[PDB]
């Protein structure tokens, strides 16, 4: 007929075997058919101890040797899969042990077995030729007839002809725990002696458990498992008629108030549901019988099945299951901008790093700043009363301090006549993206919204150019790699760049001075913005383009927005001269510079928002003075 | 009797005329903005009045002529050759961050979208401005940026992050159409300030299935929303590359302008488990909202803790369609977030199947810092696929397990919450939600043959003026959430089961609002028992026989339950027997001169004056002679022979087969006896022993 026997094989994943001193390959779609061929008597002239298949190869190859055979090399081959004969691995007895291949050649009496090839001193040794595929080895004792006694061999001792070898059963080593799911052993035989089908298979049972879908539970070939929390493991029967059967295993040898998890490992003497109705004991099936029994694993609210909440059957007959949902499970500032007002129990930073050793922190802070002469080590509380919120020193050599995250309450472009070195062209993917402002010999600032990537090996800085790629002045353009970028405080949306190597200053290139921290701007104060970005022209020659800007307060902006934006002190509003002109795409991070009397100085940073220069609509920029002290603190690095 | 009193329950069908509007073509999406509701329908777009329910204006993206050389918005009017296809709007959104704008999207035009503006003086014109978001990617024509809408499946979420408009789109696409136009299953399109195109910020800004499986592994996105700076997607797919089954999942990722950094998927199942199990695989509709206060206790949350409600239907065996069997299941955001972050251990986590591939180096030896990292954006991100699913139980306990729910919306009223269920047939209902027990539908009427669209809009201003907009087939309807009427209630129990916000009260004959009683006897606290029928109406003070009492409102009125112990039945001074096993709030059984019967439930009492005190009597039989074989009809006569249930007429212990029983004449055929002599006949009315005239045998 046409049968299947791979259910008696083992299986390993992503492995293959190579014998250095040796076996044929055929194109077969089904590896199961190959395993059946290997078991099927006479199918292979050699003694097929193992089989190997690759789905990509679709190639089928049998090995007349086991992984235990000497001189074999295991290779971790993803496409190749191994199928071992478990009989050689069984090393125990199932039933009569008909197909026993154990490498045992001794009797209970301790006399060496008579070899099955030599008929001395006893001549009933024609069996090596009588029974094909029964694997009676040179001297190891088998059960050629499947006789009830077990593996018996002839003794070289003359007086006794044959004696049954004492070889243990398989139930001897496989013990059992009450939960059952923890157990993962070698039994693949049901309680009635049936064999568990392959959990990888879908025949003859189209069950639910899929080993790759449900790993971590030992969904191996046929070894019994307890997926549904039964008192014992069970498996689907290889018989199509029998749905499933239990596995016979002997047993092994040798609480709080807060809720951890969903109550699985939790035990609780509380057994009152949110309705206040108590629950009955596990022995008392009243009112309606409950399947669970103490033998499977009081009148308490436990979780035998591991539901979301522990459940106990209500004394009310109508409600089968009641969940004690009142159980508790084990699981920031406002108007105080100064962190001294709140004792922040937080050892973390905004970047997520832990803090540093507060002794060296106090030492370095006092040495660096002597503002005033307390708090606890390694916590969100700060001594400096920083307006941007509480912070904490960090152990990172690159950055020694970071804020701790606690909540607390150019369109119509006119080209520039000359070149200005305050601009920095953000070069990523070998092209301009955004504008940056140069503060120090090794410091630039721009908007956070100009960094698609968080790495640095792709970005690039180009400086000292009047055109988009310096098409005019190749003699003085300079290129510099980025060494570090730092995100600004919460909601700031500003980033600071220190380059791989500071650029020596020159007439063209310029570093820019910073605003007075407490300064305020008069209304209608005209200033300038510079950009390479989108201007709406038919052809952008890439030349630097300048525009003039004028200050307006919260009001005129708000009515121009018709209440769209509620302005904040973090923000500065300034609009054009009733003409259509302003920053657009490609100009993000651009600087707005103004002078007290003569020395011009940056007041704003171009930030993306609310369209490109709608006529008679002011634009919004950052308050550089809103962070100037914070920049002065960070410049310590 | 039970069916004879079918007038007990609420009349499931009674027609209402609601504010409604009919469409010429099927409608796909709906948008509400400033008392104007925009309806994208097959090839068309409409604007509808909030109160007037009148079409202010409309515009046609009519039958589409397609040419293989023709681009989505290049002029092709002069083309005299070709397909004649039809665009349908899967992606419709209103944006107000920049300007009052409508972004519509057609199915056929390479999935390209259009933009429309509103003047301030007239905030309803849409034909005034038409704008294709079609930017020619001269830089990299390998990827089409503005090619967004997949014709097979689309789910679009628009948001404002970092002062940019971001579109998280999940697109279901077949492998066949990929070479024609490159698309990505999940992508984030960020709007240019010029409003003329989109840029893919980076390569890791999009995630899509490997090309080989783009024919298998069907992933259909059904919902998306935002919470706690996370974008969640509810979508269906196979259990595994091999399972061929189907189950829905939640997808979370961190909304950074760059792209999806922390990408997590987790499988969701809702199961009906009983003492000593049905699993719903396919999500049908979803809606996130704030919870009811009683539900806040019942699930352990605050009045602001956002909860997601999902309609789950069991999938066909190895198929994505349901068996018309649906349930509703609730999921707090806090619990799912915690399950994503902390509850799941390390080794259960796996690599993405469709993205990573099993035979690739990442999920070979890469792990997670789950307990020490949340939403952190690291450049070498690790896409994770949890194998541990989250199970929840139907709060209706399968009250709709026999029917399919096509859509769902939610709202709250005081302490309680009401869900606006939509039935597969199109039977819109409103039901109060509670873990206490199954809830009677205070409205259940059938709307249309077509199924209710998953597109549903809710609104409740001031917690007084409330209404929902529901699409079905080619008609949209505005149904107020303030109820419709109390008259449909046909029992005191049903009338009182109504929510307080609808003024329902039994006016001694039927449920009605307080002001509408002419008799002024409006009541909302007691249920007087009502008798429908009594079987039979005649029994002696000692004679006892089965007595069936059909009626309504017999049980004591309790909040949810209706007890029978708080009831007595009396025959005047004498008390009629109570058989609580066969006695319900609906039917009762008793086994005991005209007399009345007084039934006093837990609230009231009612008298029934039809019972009478009689006793069957016998006058004569016919004939008196009969052969040995018997088989002779006895025209037995008498009075009260039709009182009581049953009669045993037998001779010599052998039953005289009863053919007809009336009040005046009885008929039975004698059996074959054993002797031939003069014998009498015995009659039984189960207690009234009666002898009759003797009947003589012959032979």
């Amino acid at each position: 007929k046409r049968r299947n026997t791979i259910h008696e094989f083992k299986k390993s994943a992503k492995t293959t075997l190579i014998k250095i001193d040796p076996i044929k390959t055929k194109k077969v779609n089904t590896a199961d058919q190959c395993a059946n061929r290997c078991t099927r008597n006479k199918g292979l002239p050699f003694t097929c101890k193992a089989f190997v298949f690759d789905k990509a190869r679709k190639q089928c190859l049998w090995f007349p040797f086991n992984s235990m055979s000497s001189g074999v090399k295991k290779e971790f081959g993803h496409e190749f899969d191994l199928y071992e004969n478990k009989d050689y691995i069984r090393n125990c007895i199932i039933g009569k042990g008909r197909s026993y291949k154990g490498t045992v050649s001794i009797t209970k009496s301790g006399i060496k077995c008579q070899p099955w090839s030599s008929m001395i001193p006893h001549e009933h040794s024609f069996l090596p030729s009588s029974y094909r595929g029964k694997d009676l080895q040179e001297n190891y004792c088998r059960n050629p007839r499947g006789e009830e006694g077990g593996p018996w061999c002839f003794t070289s001792n003359p007086e006794v002809r044959y004696e049954v070898c004492d070889i243990p059963q398989c139930s001897e080593v496989e013990c059992m725990t009450c939960n059952g799911e923890s157990y993962r052993g070698l039994m693949d035989h049901t309680e009635s002696g049936k064999i568990c089908q392959r959990w990888d298979h879908q025949t003859p049972h189209r069950h639910k458990f899929l080993p790759e879908r449900y790993p971590d539970k030992g969904f191996d070939d046929n070894y019994c498992r307890n997926p549904d929390g039964q008192p014992r493991p069970w498996c689907y029967t290889l018989d199509p008629h029998t749905r499933w059967e239990y596995c016979a295993i002997k047993t092994c040898a040798d609480t709080t108030e807060c809720i951890q998890g969903q109550g699985e490992g939790y035990r609780g003497t509380v057994n009152t549901i949110w309705n206040g109705i108590p629950c009955q004991r596990w022995d008392s099936q009243y009112p309606h019988e409950h399947d669970m029994t103490p033998e499977n694993f009081e009148n308490y609210c436990r979780n035998p099945d591991g539901s979301e909440s522990p459940w106990c059957f209500t004394t009310d007959p109508n409600i089968r299951v009641g969940y004690c949902s009142q159980i508790p499970n084990c699981d920031q500032d406002c108007y105080r901008g100064n962190g001294k007002n709140y004792m922040g129990n937080l050892s973390q930073t905004r970047s997520g790093l832990t803090c540093s050793m507060w002794d060296k922190n106090m030492e370095d802070l006092h040495r660096h700043i002597f503002w005033e002469p307390k708090l606890n080590e390694n916590y969100c509380r700060n001594p400096d009363d920083d307006a941007h919120g509480p912070w904490c020193y960090t152990g990172n050599p690159l950055i020694p301090w970071d804020y701790c995250p606690i909540s607390r309450c150019v369109v119509n472009g006119i080209p520039t006549r000359t070149n200005i070195g305050w601009m920095v062209s953000l070069r990523y993917r070998n092209k301009h993206i955004c504008g940056g402002s140069l503060i120090k010999e090794s410091w630039v600032l721009t908007a956070r919204q100009c960094f698609p990537s968080r790495d640095l090996k792709d970005y690039e800085a180009w400086l000292g150019i009047h055109d988009v790629h310096g098409r005019g002045d190749e003699k003085c353009k300079q290129v510099l790699n980025v060494s570090q970028l730092v995100y600004g405080p919460e909601g700031s949306d500003l980033v600071l760049m220190k380059l791989a190597r500071p650029a020596v200053l020159d007439d063209f290139v310029s570093t820019i001075d910073l605003p007075n921290y407490g300064c305020t701007i008069p209304e209608k104060t005209s200033c300038s913005v510079y950009g390479w970005g989108y201007t709406g022209l038919i052809n952008y020659d890439g030349l630097l383009r300048v525009a003039h800007l004028y200050i307006m307060g919260n009001e005129k902006c708000s009515q121009h927005h018709r209440g769209k934006v509620t302005l904040n002190e973090s923000e500065i509003c300034a609009g054009a001269e009733k003409i259509g002109s302003g920053p657009c795409e490609g100009d993000y991070g651009g600087p707005l510079v103004c002078e007290q009397h003569k020395m011009r100085m940056v007041l704003g940073v171009i930030v993306p928002g609310r369209g490109c220069a709608i006529p008679n609509r002011p634009g919004i920029f950052v308050r550089v003075a809103y962070y100037a002290k914070w920049i002065h603190k960070i410049i310590l690095t | 009797c039970k069916e004879a009193l079918a007038k007990s329950e609420m009349n499931v069908n009674m027609k209402y005329q609601l504010p409604n509007f009919t469409a010429e073509t099927p409608i796909q999406n709906v948008i509400l903005h400033e008392h104007h509701i925009f309806l994208g329908a097959t090839n068309y777009i409409y604007v509808l009045n909030e109160e007037d329910l009148q079409k202010v204006a409309e515009y046609k993206t009519g039958p589409v002529l397609e040419h293989p050389d023709c681009f989505p918005c290049q002029d092709c009017s002069s083309k005299a050759n070709l397909v004649w296809k039809d665009n349908i709007n899967m992606a419709l959104v209103v944006d107000t961050y920049y300007d009052d704008q409508l972004i519509s999207c057609g199915s056929v035009n390479r999935g390209t979208c259009q933009r429309h503006v509103f003047p301030h003086n007239h905030t309803a014109d849409i034909q005034s401005e038409v704008h294709c978001i079609f930017s020619p990617q001269i830089e990299e024509p390998s990827q089409c940026p503005d090619c967004v809408v997949s014709a097979l499946g689309a789910k679009v979420l628009s948001s404002v992050k970092d002062r940019f408009i971001n579109f998280f789109v999940g697109n279901t696409i077949n492998s066949s159409y990929f070479p024609d136009h490159p698309l990505h299953s999940i992508s984030v399109r960020r709007l240019k300030e010029t409003k003329d195109g989109f840029m893919f910020l980076t390569d890791q800004s999009y995630i899509d299935v490997l090309p080989e499986f783009r024919d298998s592994y069907p992933i259909k996105y059904v919902h998306a929303f935002e919470s706690n700076n996370f974008i969640y997607f509810l979508t269906v797919q196979r259990e595994t590359l091999d399972a061929q089954t189907f189950h829905t999942r939640i997808i979370r990722f961190c909304s950074i302008n760059s792209g999806l950094h922390s990408y997590m998927e987790m499988p969701l199942e809702c199961i009906l488990t009983e003492k000593r199990k049905e699993v719903f695989n396919i999500l049908q509709a979803a809606y996130v909202s704030k919870p009811g206060a009683q539900l806040a206790r019942q699930i352990g949350a605050s009045l602001n803790d956002d909860i997601l409600f999902g309609v789950f239907a069991q999938s066909k065996p190895d198929s994505a369609e349901p068996m018309d069997r649906s349930a509703m299941c609730a999921f707090p955001i806090k619990y799912v977030n915690d399950f994503f972050n902390k509850i799941v251990n390390k080794n259960n986590v796996r690599c993405l199947q469709h993205f990573y591939g099993p035979n690739h180096e990442h999920c070979f030896n890469r792990t997670l810092l789950r307990n020490s990292s949340g939403c952190e954006a690291r450049r070498d991100e690790y896409r994770t696929e949890f194998t541990t699913a989250l199970q929840r139980v139907d709060l209706f306990m399968g009250q709709f397990s026999e029917v399919l729910l096509t859509s769902i919306s939610t709202f709250i009223k005081g302490d309680l919450t009401i869900a606006n269920l939509g039935t597969s047939e199109g039977r819109f209902m409103q039901v109060v939600v509670s873990r206490s027990g199954p809830s009677t539908p205070h409205v259940n009427f059938l709307l249309d043959s077509h199924p209710v669209s998953p597109e549903v809009i809710v609104e409740h201003t001031l917690n007084q003026n409330g209404y929902t907009l529901v699409i079905t087939g080619k008609k949209i309807t505005k149904i107020p959430l303030n109820g419709l009427g109390c008259r449909h209630f046909q029992s005191c129990s049903q009338c009182l089961s109504a929510p307080p916000f609808v003024q329902c009260g039994w006016c001694h004959d039927k449920c009605v609002r307080s002001e509408e009683c002419l008799s002024g006897t409006w009541t909302q606290q007691i249920c007087l028992p009502a008798i429908y029928k009594v079987f039979p109406n005649s029994a002696p003070l000692e004679g006892g026989t089965r007595l069936t009492i059909c009626g309504w409102d017999f049980g004591f009125r309790r909040n949810n339950k209706f007890d029978l112990k708080k009831t007595r039945v009396l025959l005047g001074n004498e008390s009629c027997t109570l058989t609580l096993s066969e006695s319900t709030m609906n039917t009762l059984k008793c086994t005991v001169f005209n007399m009345s019967i007084i039934i006093s439930n837990g609230h009231g009492t009612t008298q029934y004056s039809t019972f009478s005190y009689v006793d069957p009597v016998i006058t004569s039989i016919s004939p008196k002679y009969g052969p040995m074989a018997g088989g002779t009809l006895l025209t037995l006569t008498g009075n009260y022979l039709n009182s009581g249930n049953s009669r045993h007429i037998s001779i010599g212990g052998k039953t005289c087969t009863l053919k007809s029983v009336s009040n005046s004449i009885l008929e039975c055929y004698t059996p074959a006896q054993t002797i031939s002599t003069e014998f009498a006949v015995k009659l039984k009315i189960d207690l009234a022993n009666r002898e009759t005239s003797i009947f003589s045998y012959r032979e």
